[PDB]
DNA sequence: CCATCAATATCCACCTGCAGATTCTACCAAAAGTGTATTTGGAAACTGCTCCATCAAAAGGCATGTTCAGCTGAATTCAGCTGAACATGCCTTTTGATGGAGCAGTTTCCAAATACACTTTTGGTAGAATCTGCAGGTGGATATTGA
DNA sequence: TCAATATCCACCTGCAGATTCTACCAAAAGTGTATTTGGAAACTGCTCCATCAAAAGGCATGTTCAGCTGAATTCAGCTGAACATGCCTTTTGATGGAGCAGTTTCCAAATACACTTTTGGTAGAATCTGCAGGTGGATATTGATGG
């Protein structure tokens, strides 16, 4: 045992290659180059850089230690990517 | 001897049709959650996340990736090509104004 | 200073793991971690900081003590922590790091390797009942670590099956260094003059004496010669640089009879063969399988029939890509040989092994996959298709399709083989729908239509049971490449010196 | 257990008005609520900007009509303008 | 006696729209007919989108409106697509579209 | 050679590039199509002209990037169409 | 008030060529000019219509630069130097 | 004539502080005014929206600091936050 | 007799900014340090853009800031370009930028 | 491949005159700051409470790794040809001056929207019971593909 | 034409989610006075916008031809389709507790005036000047002649 409670890594490579393949297939991509994955992961990290920063700032102002879905959707709508279904 | 094999592209079109006719999430939940938590820690430690927040991140990221891949496919088609390369991604992002 | 400076890099590599090494950087504190039962299970607690203190103090007379202490810490961490716990994964990662780091420095010191190897948890047997085994984590009674009895047979020191047998060690006659016997591949019978280190022979000029107990020097047979020729031709046409010479020899061949549980008894000839490959300058056994052959004089329906009783293989063949092709080549060569001899029908029982059960080679590697029945059927179908492509096999079907094509109506027309599942099914039916059983196991059994070797007396290999018993008793495991090499050397020595 | 504000009942009544025999899932219901809230926010913001442009401190039906014309597409804008005019006339005559 | 929504003949809550406008800090004062007009516009848009979603569900052999039907209805209408060009949907998917060059022969 | 010369010349300068009278006439015609009897300020016409020049410059640079993306130096209608579609002005 | 028509031809071919040169375009095909004129007409429909509606909202009969600036801002085409 | 306020004097003083020997044209001053008005509008809108988000009817320096961090990227945001905090501390110290 | 703008050590008008915030109907109440923070941020941004315009003018041997120099200066700064990515300055032009392909390929 | 007579757009060395930016005096309604009583949005203090993290285990849907080749991406020629560069002609675009259509400045006051005290209605919603559309597995007729 | 294979579709069954009541209860909605103020309407001075005169800096056509481009050709190799292997994510179930938010108390800060203080376009007067062309070089620079 010796448990009861819980490194800053294993984040960018967490997105699997078949996940990127499925995302491309949903977008109508028929042929995928073998080296698309790394820059796709980089662009994804850029998007998270843009979104989670605003979400974290909103949470910090609210004197809260937990990020809520309202903050996430609100950062999404302030960035021009308004999302529906998480406004409850 | 002679194994049955589809011509390349047919299964790709089948997968495209299947994923367009369905709306389920394609990125695995746990690695995406780990990435989100790591980026949040890069911002500020001790910041908890709700399950609805993680689902919202996953949905938004999947939609953005789908749109980017559609633009990338259009850019690849523009050059009489059917394969996606980083130049298509860069052109699509530059036109979108993100870069 | 020499020992400290030699052993510091591996210990530092163990420390630098993050966060694998974090729980092991300090002594385990039951009070701090809330684990009062730690001392009840681990009787010798110690950690990496203790290792560093001993190295700095020079408490180690020779590095094997340090290796034993590190592996004891690994074993204690594995035992106390559950397999699903993160501490178990951290300990496993540290063990892998130690294994890949100690070997170069430990060799540069002048030894074989820096690993403390413990044998697999082999299940003990019984002397009285002769058919009872002691499962793991079960209490038993042992006498002189040589005789064993179970709980039921009691109605002798009491022991538990959760222990491990350490690997043997050898000491150089001149240098005096201690090293693993398996890693150096030294046997007393092969070299009665003792064990001499490689460096010591380098100071002598004369290399190690040639081993006459090799697979190449085994008695040759026309079937084995044909199989080895086919395998060598396939390897040559592939021309794989990593591929080595393969020797196929028949080490056991005799005549027996099967008794019905219709002729009272059916005579047959049994033959056993193995495949050995040249890896790293030594022979490694990677294939073995048993056949039963009924000639033209056998009463029907077994007349002119070959049956594959057991089939075993080792996944250490090099290259791995050609392993399946080599197995196919061996089996297709056997089928061609029996077709040339005049046999008409062949039978294959494609039944995957159960977990913990060994057909021929004891202690299969943990990473060796036990194929599912569908995968085994697909493999056999691919092999039969390949053989048909070479106009060798006339046809191949399943037992149910063959039976319904032959319009069989009586159980006496069914083939009878030793230890075969169908005689057991018939006996159960008699004691207590046959076509239903045939259809249920339709894909399991394969029936193949195809259209002078002297008898070798070998009591050791006369059946898989004695071979498995000797392998278990002598700890001849196949869980690693070095262990497989040691087992192959030992079996070659046993066949050469204990032949009849 | 705070009072959570939503347009659930009114949107369900509208659905009955257009599709009496068709239901709506909770996820799609939240989609509709979020869409209506977003449109409300857009119209209110545009009306506020219109009022600020003319130095007006009060927002009337004309401001919302202009906001709808600016935001909604042609046919949708015309239909919404007609519906709003009919609603205002009915309320005045009530 | 009669609610403002019933008086104007609209299902959407007029008084609630007025309250939200007042609390939204959009302007110092809000006209009487402004909540009525806004509620009418919102109800018209909701009715149009619900009718389109029901038509899509009928074309999809389904009797319950799902986000897939909603997104199909939104994208199948050019004006609705233009209005919601910067709106992300949950569990909505994309239109079936295969590029001409990707098509065989 | 020369084409690059006027490219550099127009990139260096900032003067208005569309003639004032034709642009004013086009704006008047399109507004009359929207609504007749509509007076125009000179500042409004200048604002329309500058906004249109900026939009056309952005469209042209995106179009050139698309054209060189297809290994070409001459822009095609597909370049403008796809640039506008990715910009969201079309789909 | 004369009814103006066929004023799209006022965007001359040299003007479109110069605009392309300002954008770094080296070569222009013959049919680019008409498409550019159509795109400019679409942009004018997007902007001037909004400006007209803004002017009508203010009960004014003259279009001012402030209405144009607000219409451009609401369409994500914010312009400086003309107020606002 | 109705007075039309502008940041002309303040922008001119800032320019003189930064570049004493550099002048400014009327068009450049108009661009200055448009830019400062747009920045003020954006930051005020962000602060108002954020105050609405947390059910807060009062906008303080914390809301504006958060909105500055949201809007300004990186170094601009850090320097703006530092100078705003210094100015607030100086104001509250008297 | 000390103004709030001079009290906070800022050149931008604190009172004017506070009055504009009140007039914009952004919120019911505005904090006292809110106009001070607004003035500080606006003054910082104005000083940054003005110093960039001055550097651009100096690079072109000019003594008066023109919209061209300002547009070049802000487009040069990646942070300023991101801030004003959807902003057009009248009479500002574009950055001189020629693709290597557009250059002669001898 | 390239060293270089010769026609050409333009950086700079320059400078002068003017529209534009800068300097000074005065005025005053528009803000701006200070003073005081009032109201309140929000800080702290404690706690009830809901979902956030963490731990355990099986196992099957894919993540991972390997192989063959179909054909896709990439490189090379070349010829029809669309456009670039340029001389020629002329005319349309640009600038300035001049009547009045509406843009704003002033005053009344009336329909219109706050402020607020109740009263009644009405939307979440605690909680249990019955209805119901499609999640999921089965089977076989039906296109779809490749040789 | 035919065999291997994914698809459509009808059908049957278990269940979390959508739908129907019972009773509640606080949050608004509406109604009836009192007050105030946004602006419709009438009248009117002041812009500046449409219209028209000439002066000029360009635009509209046709010609010639070096070069952009798309069709045709060929081929190295890239990833798609198939298959073996096995990995680890999901769901189910539970739990210690960090953390969210309701409730109460109460205070520094925001607010509504009133008065006094400063003050920034604003209008007119007069001074200063940055640079837009233009004139005389003149300088890379590139198409072209030729070594």
């Amino acid at each position: 045992g010796k448990g009861g409670a819980k490194v800053l890594r294993d984040n960018i490579q967490g997105i699997t290659k078949p996940a990127i393949r499925r995302l491309a297939r949903r977008g109508g991509v028929k042929r995928i180059s073998g080296l698309i994955y790394e820059e796709t992961r980089g662009v994804l990290k850029v998007f998270l850089e843009n979104v989670i920063r605003d979400a974290v700032t909103y949470t910090e102002h609210a004197k809260r230690k937990t990020v809520t879905a309202m903050d996430v959707v609100y950062a999404l709508k302030r960035q021009g990517r308004t999302l529906y279904g998480f406004g409850g | 001897k002679k194994p049955h094999r589809y011509r390349p592209g047919t299964v790709a079109l089948r997968e495209i049709r299947r994923y367009q006719k369905s709306t389920e999430l394609l990125i695995r939940k746990l690695p995406f959650q780990r990435l989100v938590r790591e980026i949040a820690q890069d911002f500020k430690t001790d910041l908890r996340f709700q399950s609805s927040a993680v689902m919202a991140l996953q949905e938004a990221c999947e939609a953005y990736l789908v749109g980017l891949f559609e633009d990338t496919n259009l850019c690849a088609i523009h050059a009489k090509r059917v394969t996606i390369m980083p130049k298509d991604i860069q052109l699509a992002r530059r036109i979108r104004g993100e870069r | 200073e020499e020992l400290r400076q030699a052993l510091m890099p591996t210990l530092e590599a163990l420390y630098r793991q993050d966060p694998e090494s974090l729980p092991f950087r300090q002594p385990v504190d039951p009070q701090l971690l809330g684990i009062p039962d730690y001392f009840d299970i681990v009787k010798n607690p110690m950690d990496l900081s203790t290792i560093k203190r001993k190295l700095d103090t020079g408490q180690y007379q020779e590095p094997w003590q340090y290796v034993d202490d590190v592996w004891l810490m690994f074993n204690n961490a594995w035992l106390y922590n559950r397999k699903t716990s993160r501490v178990y994964k951290f300990c496993s990662k540290l063990a892998e790091v130690f294994e890949q780091e100690i070997d170069p420095v430990m060799q540069s010191l002048g030894y074989c390797c820096g690993r403390k190897y413990e044998f697999s948890p082999q299940t003990l047997c019984c002397y009285g009942k002769q058919l009872c085994t002691i499962p793991r984590d079960a209490a038993y009674y042992s006498y002189q670590n040589r005789y064993h009895f179970c709980e039921k047979c009691f109605t002798f020191e009491k022991k538990k099956n959760d222990t491990l047998d350490p690997e043997p060690f050898v000491d150089c006659k001149e240098c005096g260094r201690k090293m693993h016997q398996i890693c150096v591949l030294h046997y007393d019978i092969i070299w009665p003059s003792g064990f001499v280190c490689d460096n010591c022979l380098k100071k002598t000029g004369r290399p190690r004496k040639e081993n006459k107990f090799s697979a190449k020097r085994l008695q040759t047979t026309r079937l084995g010669n044909h199989l080895e020729d086919r395998v060598n031709k396939f390897l040559r046409r592939q021309n794989h640089p990593e591929a080595g010479e393969v020797f196929v020899r028949v080490v056991a061949s005799s005549d027996k009879t099967v008794e019905v549980k219709m002729s009272e008894s059916f005579p047959y000839r049994t033959k056993a063969l193995f495949a050995f490959e040249e890896i790293d300058g030594v022979d490694v056994c990677f294939f073995g399988m048993h056949v039963q052959e009924y000639g033209s004089d056998c009463p029907p329906p077994n007349t002119r029939r070959v049956y594959i009783s057991y089939l075993d293989s080792i996944h250490f063949f090099r290259p791995r890509c050609l392993r399946t092709a080599v197995y196919h080549e061996i089996l297709i060569g056997y089928l061609e040989y029996v077709k040339k001899l005049g046999y008409v029908t062949g039978h294959i029982w494609a039944c995957p092994p159960s977990e913990g059960d060994d057909y021929i080679f004891h202690c299969h590697p943990p990473d060796q996959k036990i194929p599912k029945p569908k995968r085994l059927q697909e493999w056999y179908k691919k092999m039969l298709d390949k053989a048909f492509a070479e106009r060798i096999i006339h046809d191949y079907k399943d037992i149910f399709k063959q039976a319904t094509e032959d319009r069989l109506t009586s159980a006496k027309e069914l083939p009878y083989f030793e230890g075969d599942f169908w005689p057991n099914v018939l006996e159960e039916s008699i004691k207590e729908k046959l076509y239903a059983t045939m259809e249920k196991h339709k894909e399991v059994f394969f029936v193949i239509h195809l259209h002078p070797d002297p008898l070798l007396s070998c009591d050791l290999m006369d059946g898989r049971d004695a071979f498995l018993t000797l392998a278990r008793d002598k700890h001849w495991e196949f869980s690693s490449l070095r262990r497989s090499k040691w087992s192959t050397l030992c079996m070659l020595v046993e066949l050469h010196t204990q032949g009849q | 257990r705070s009072r959570k504000e939503s347009y659930s009942i009114y949107v369900y009544k509208v659905l009955k008005q257009v599709h009496p025999d068709t239901g709506i899932s909770s996820k799609a219901m939240g989609i509709m609520n979020s869409f209506v809230n977003d449109i409300f926010e857009r119209i209110a913001g545009e009306a506020s900007r219109l009022a600020h442009y003319n130095k007006r401190s009060t927002i009337t039906s004309r401001e919302i009509q202009t906001a709808v014309r600016l935001l909604l597409p042609g046919e949708l804008a015309k239909h919404a303008v007609s519906e709003g005019t009919k609603a205002v006339t009915k309320y005045t005559s009530a | 006696a009669k609610t403002r929504s019933s008086r104007a003949g609209l299902q959407f809550p007029v008084g609630r729209v007025h309250r939200l406008l007042r609390k939204g800090n959009y302007s110092e004062r809000v006209g009487a007919g402004a909540p009525v007009y806004l509620a009418a516009v919102l109800e018209y848009l909701t009715a149009e989108i619900l009718e389109l979603a029901g038509n899509a569900a009928r074309d999809n052999k389904k009797t319950r409106i799902i986000p897939r039907h909603l997104q199909l209805a939104i994208r199948n209408d050019e004006e609705l697509n233009k209005l919601l060009g910067r709106v992300t949907i949950a569990q909505g998917g994309v239109l079936p579209n295969i590029q001409a060059v990707l098509l065989p022969k």
